[PDB]
Parts: C-alpha cells; structure tokens; sequence
C-alpha cells in the first residue's frame, strides 16, 4: 500500500524540491510521517498549529524548524488549502494544510546566502538550485490529492 | 535576446536583457480617432481621444494594453515575440485574474517561448545589488512601500498610495494659478510638467525655505519656447512637499514618504527590522526631486529607534531602476531555470504563474 512514509520519501523528498518533509496530524500534532533533518519538533509543531489559526503569528515571528527561525513571507488560503511560505537565507519551505493534517517541507541551506544574491554579487556558472516555487507546487499538488481522498 | 518590458501607468520602458538602460521609453497611452499608440498619440491630441491602459499600476482595459504590447514588440523594439523570452513587470498585490490575462495574452496572442512576471519594487531592489530591503517606488500614478526578504516581498506590510507624479503636476498647475496665469491648454500643461521636472526641488528645511524665499524674493527663470521668461517662486519646493505632507491635497489618509516607510517596516518581523532600515531603496520618476533622498533620510532617522541608523539608497538612475534590475535578473544564472516555459502553460494553464511567480 501507499504508506505515509512513502509520500514523504518518494512523493515529497524524492521529488528533489526539498530535503525534509513531514505529514503531521492537524489537531493531535502526531507525526504521520517525516523525513530529513529539518522536521519540526513537538513544540515547533504547536507553534505551527497556532500559526495556522492566526496568520499574524507568522508575520510577527515566522516559524521555527530544527531550531532554525524562518521568516514568514506570505500566507493565505488556496481553496481548501491553508498555506504558509517561509524563508531563511538560501533555505525555506512551505506548510500546506489538508482535511485532517498538514505538510511541512524544507529546502536549501539556511546558513548560506541565496543563489540569486550570490549571482548578484558575482554571476558565476554553477549547479541548479532548488526553485522555491517548485517546492510549493509539489507540496500543493500532493496536498490537493489528499484533500480529494479526504485526508 | 531576452526582452525586459516595464509597463507603468504613464511610461513604458522596453529593452533587452544585459543592457544598462531601457532602449525605448514611450508614453503608455492609446489614441483613437474621434488607432495610435505612444509618442504619436501624444503628438496628435486633435483627432484622437487618449486612453491610459494602466491606472495606478493596474491594467484597466486589456484591448489597449494588447495594443501597447504590439507597438512595443513590432513598432518600437522591431522584434518577433516567438524568438525571445520576455520578462514583464507588475505592481504589488496585482489581482490574480490580471496576471492570468497577461500570461494568456503573452503565450497565445504573441506565442512567446517563455515568460516571467516580477514585482517592480523587487526588480528595483535587484538593481540596488541586494535581495533584502524596503523599496519606496513612486512614479506617475501610484506609490508603494514594499518590504522584501531574500527577493520575496512581504505583502502584509506593503502600502499603496494612489498619488504620484500626475497629482504633483496638477497641484503645480493649481499653485501656479495664484500668480494670475492659468494653465489649461495642452501646451500650458506641458510647460507645467517641464517646470516640475526641471525646476522643482525638495526643501531640506521647508519653513527655512519659506523664510528664505519670502525675505529674498528668490525666483527662478524658466525659458519658454517663444523666448519669454516665466518666474517661478516658492512653488518649486511646494509641489514635491506634497510627497512628505499629502494633506496639502486633502490626502490625509496618505502618511507621506517617511511615515510610509516607517509603518511598512513596523508591520514586519522585528528580526528583519534593522536590515530594512539599512537598505531603503528609492525608485521611480517622482523620487528624482533634488534633496528628496537626503530629506527622507533625515526624517526616517528621526523616526527610527536610537540604536538604528537608516540608510537611503538613491542612485542617479532611480527612474529606470525597475527596468535595470529586470535586465539584471534575466541575466543571472539562477533565473535561467525560473522562466515559465510554454509547455508549463499548455499543461497547467494560465494559473501556473500563481505558483512559479510569487
Ligand atoms: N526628474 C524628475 N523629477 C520629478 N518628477 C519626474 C522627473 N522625471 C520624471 N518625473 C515624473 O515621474 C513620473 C514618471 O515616473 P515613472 O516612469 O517611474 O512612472 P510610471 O512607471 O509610468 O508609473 P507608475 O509607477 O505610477 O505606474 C511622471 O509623473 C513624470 O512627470
Ligand atoms: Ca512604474
């Protein structure tokens, strides 16, 4: 069967648009599945839950994952999906809610400066970096699929 | 080969990526026989009704906007769209529908290979060499304060004021009427616009400027095309003062440039606050008045906390900053994978720019 961990392993992290992902129970905060190092701790899960109930918490304090503070960029509702976009240096990610859960994804290195800022300083030919839009789109397509299934 | 087209409420700036300045700058109007676009519609206000496709930075009528784009690709740039990636610009908080319509027009009417829509203030910030800061963009029909972190704007902290250069020119006409001379014809309004763009300046000390202009009878001489001389007095610094005191035109709900920057910053996460104060980037034609950056710096320093020293960035090329950053962004290696290809449009539809362009 298509396990929750397989979604994290193959559908989320396995897409290449994120190095960490976690599917988390919306009310109980339980870890349905998680992968990578940038997975929110229980106290960080409760903060995300409070953020999903009040977007002004994201604007004033962002979200914390793996002990790292990420700045909130933009929140809203994409239909049945509540979304939160965050960023920290070259890293960032998104939170997308489903019917009874939400997905947290993280890409990039937060201790590094963004590749666009490095190119602005010195435009050098380098390897392809993760597009934050691709991370958002992958999680959005997944989240839309669970909502269609009812999860 | 990549195209950069910055569509403003008054002026369109079109050029190629990699260049340091827009190669074609022309008014954003459409003239209809009582169809013509650009400088020629400007010069022919006798058989033509003039329309502005973009109002306050937002596209209002799409037929004339398509005409502007047609005149930009073929009559100005003299190029075929299918052979060139086009980077387009939009105002902050652009309605989702409008982005979908411009995407569909670019990908279907012009069958462009790839397309990207970027926020104008973000492009200005790129032109300033940083990806984090607050941009004050003041043009002809709209003014925005946009906080931005790592190349992404913070929409909850953006402020829009529907007042800019056109309102300033109208106010200059009004306050020049008090000398006994009226400015109602086309040529007279042209003279007023020229006086605003050439003689007006921001007073470093408004009350001291009033005193020095009243006690010394300081008046500047503007030469008219016919050789006659027009004396302009304190109006030179009373017109752009509206940008700092919008209540001069009854715009009490507009806070003015320093308080605009202050309130936008104060709506942000305080962890970024300092970095926003240290990178206040000015862009747009209405930021080009003399002493405007220094006055804004003094006021924002008076408002900021004690442990914060704000810094205003204002290069002599502010008016085209949005374009320059664009031509810079389309030149970076990271951006090459950020283009929205036509295949993605055929797959997901016009809504794809909601995910790829944020
Ligand atoms: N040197 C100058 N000093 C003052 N005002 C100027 C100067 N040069 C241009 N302007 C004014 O700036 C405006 C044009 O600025 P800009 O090209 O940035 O606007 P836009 O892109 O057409 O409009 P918007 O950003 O409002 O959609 C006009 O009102 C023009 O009169
Ligand atoms: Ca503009």
């Amino acid at each position: 069967g298509p396990s929750w961990q397989a979604y994290v392993d193959d559908s989320l992290i396995g897409s290449g648009n994120m190095h960490s992902a976690a599917i988390i129970g919306a009310a109980d905060g339980s870890y349905w599945a998680y992968g990578g190092s940038y997975v929110p701790q229980p106290e960080e899960v409760q903060h995300i839950q409070k953020c999903l109930s009040d977007f002004s918490f994201v604007q004033s304090s962002g979200v914390n994952i793996y002990g790292v503070k990420f700045f909130g960029l933009q929140c809203g509702t994409d239909g049945d999906c509540k979304y939160i976009f965050f960023k920290k240096g070259a890293a960032g990610g998104c939170i997308y809610t489903t019917k009874q859960a939400f997905i947290v994804a993280v890409y990039g290195n937060p201790g590094d400066t963004s590749s666009l800022q490095q190119d602005l300083e010195k435009n050098t030919a380098h390897a392809v970096t993760v597009n934050p839009a691709d991370c958002n789109t992958t999680v959005k397509r997944i989240a839309d699929y669970l909502i269609k299934l009812g999860y | 080969s990549s195209i950069v087209c910055d569509n403003g409420s008054g002026m369109v700036k079109a050029g190629f990526s990699g260049d340091d300045a827009p190669r074609h700058v022309f008014p954003s109007i459409v003239g209809r026989p009582k169809v013509y676009v650009g400088d020629e519609a400007q010069s022919k206000r006798g058989v033509l009704s003039l329309k502005y496709p973009i109002e306050h930075g937002i596209v209002t009528n799409w037929d004339d906007m398509e005409k502007i784009w047609h005149h930009t690709f073929y009559n100005e740039l003299r190029v075929n769209p299918e052979q060139h990636n086009v980077l387009l610009t939009e105002a902050p908080m652009n309605p989702k529908q409008n982005r979908e319509k411009m995407t569909q027009i670019m990908f279907e009417t012009f069958n462009v290979p790839s397309l990207y829509i970027g926020i104008q203030a973000v492009l200005s910030l790129y032109s300033s060499g940083r990806t984090t800061g607050i941009v004050l963009d003041a043009g002809d029909g709209v003014t925005h304060t946009v906080p931005i972190y790592e190349g992404y704007s913070l929409p909850h902290a953006v402020r829009r004021v529907d007042m800019a250069g056109r309102d300033l020119t109208e106010y200059l006409m009004k306050i020049m009427m008090e000398t006994g001379t009226t400015f109602t014809t086309t040529a007279e309004k042209e003279i007023v616009r020229n006086v605003k763009e050439q003689l007006c300046y921001v007073a470093l000390d408004f009350e001291e400027e009033m005193t020095n202009s009243a006690k010394s009878a300081n008046e500047e001489a503007f030469e008219l095309p016919d050789g006659n001389v027009m004396m302009v007095g304190n109006q030179r610094f009373r017109c752009p003062e509206v940008l700092f005191k919008p209540s001069l035109i009854g715009l009490d709900e507009a806070p003015g440039f320093p308080e605009m920057v202050y309130q936008s910053i104060n709506k942000c996460d305080i962890d970024v606050r300092r970095e926003l104060y240290g990178n206040i980037v000015l862009s747009g034609g209405s930021t080009m008045f003399l002493n405007l950056p220094e006055r804004l710096a003094k006021e924002i320093s008076n408002l900021a906390p004690s442990s914060i020293k704000p810094k205003v960035v204002a290069p002599p090329e502010r008016k085209y900053s949005v374009w320059i950053g664009g031509s810079i962004l389309s030149s970076l290696t990271t951006f090459q994978t950020m283009w929205v290809k036509k295949s993605e449009y055929d797959e997901s539809g016009p809504s794809i720019v909601h995910n790829k362009c944020f």
